[PDB]
């Protein structure tokens, strides 16, 4: 048992160590998902302020039509 | 139970004991960002060979007296820049030391 | 917008902690490794001593003779 | 060195929890703006429904 | 969120594989340590044999 058992045990040790290595590698690729869930994401969160104004422009359209009705 | 302490264009190591009672020993080169790699081989015979990359380049020599082996750097082009570690084999075992590094040019 | 950006900086924080993962974990892998390589040198020792017990037994028996 | 192996297992575990307790709350706050500012965008949508309706009426009154 | 909870669930494997390394290795290092002295016994054996 003294070596052959330690044999199989050491294959188990390296299997486990490298398996944890593989799992960590799968983990390694999660940040790119974060970049995808932010970049153009925040780009439109600026675009809300960008395109919240031409509706204020139609607010002005209604106001101008209103006092033109008055006129 | 053997220890291979390193030293060192000329680099060496010393064994715990029984030089030439120590059969095959060789040296290895660890280029950074790469995996392990053998360099050159002395035997108990003094029979010797190198790897193709360093063929002609490096020269290796054994001193039977003071429990040691030798590697001498030669005409080096920086590409060989790496960390080296001297190895030995004893009744079916690995034997690795701490190793040492070599620089550009 | 402002609250969007606040919690988006939160997502940036989570990205930087995962960057910490990327910087730490493999070093953990190759610090586990050499421990195991020394243990393999220990296998070599175990084989040596397997050879050794039988030698001791034959030596003692011939001593008796 | 093997004591450090044990402690390395422990510390990798610890930083993993550091993540877990960072992500799940951070994902929670990120969930926040989704819901409440779709409510905001729906407010905007209803407003630019009312505006276009009154423009339709206003242009009809132009014509008449 | 899937993968993060996945890591949450992955940690227990790391702990339970961290264990047996420690236990079995310390113990049977002690085992090999006592079997070291068998070699000294053997050296005494050969010296007595030569005498």
């Amino acid at each position: 048992e003294s070596t052959q058992a330690i044999g199989q045990r050491y294959e188990t040790i390296h299997g486990g160590l490298d398996s944890i290595g593989r799992v960590m590698e799968h983990l390694k690729a999660i940040e790119p998902l974060i970049a995808e869930i932010r970049g153009p994401v925040s780009q439109e969160f600026e675009a809300r302020r960008a395109e919240h104004a031409e509706l204020i422009a139609v607010r002005a359209n209604l106001d101008q039509a209103q006092r033109q009705i008055a006129l | 139970e053997v220890q291979l302490q390193e030293s060192g264009l000329r680099l060496s190591c010393a064994s715990s004991r029984s030089i030439d009672g120590i059969n095959i020993m060789r040296w290895y080169r660890q280029a950074p960002g790469k995996q392990r790699g053998m360099v050159a081989v002395v035997t108990g015979w003094g029979s010797t060979n190198y790897v193709d990359s360093v063929k002609g380049r490096f020269i290796i020599s054994r001193d039977s007296a003071k429990d040691t082996v030798y590697l001498q750097m030669n005409n080096l082009k920086p590409e060989d820049t790496a960390v080296y570690s001297c190895n030995a084999i004893y009744r079916g075992s690995e034997y690795w030391g701490q190793g040492t590094q070599v620089t550009v040019s």
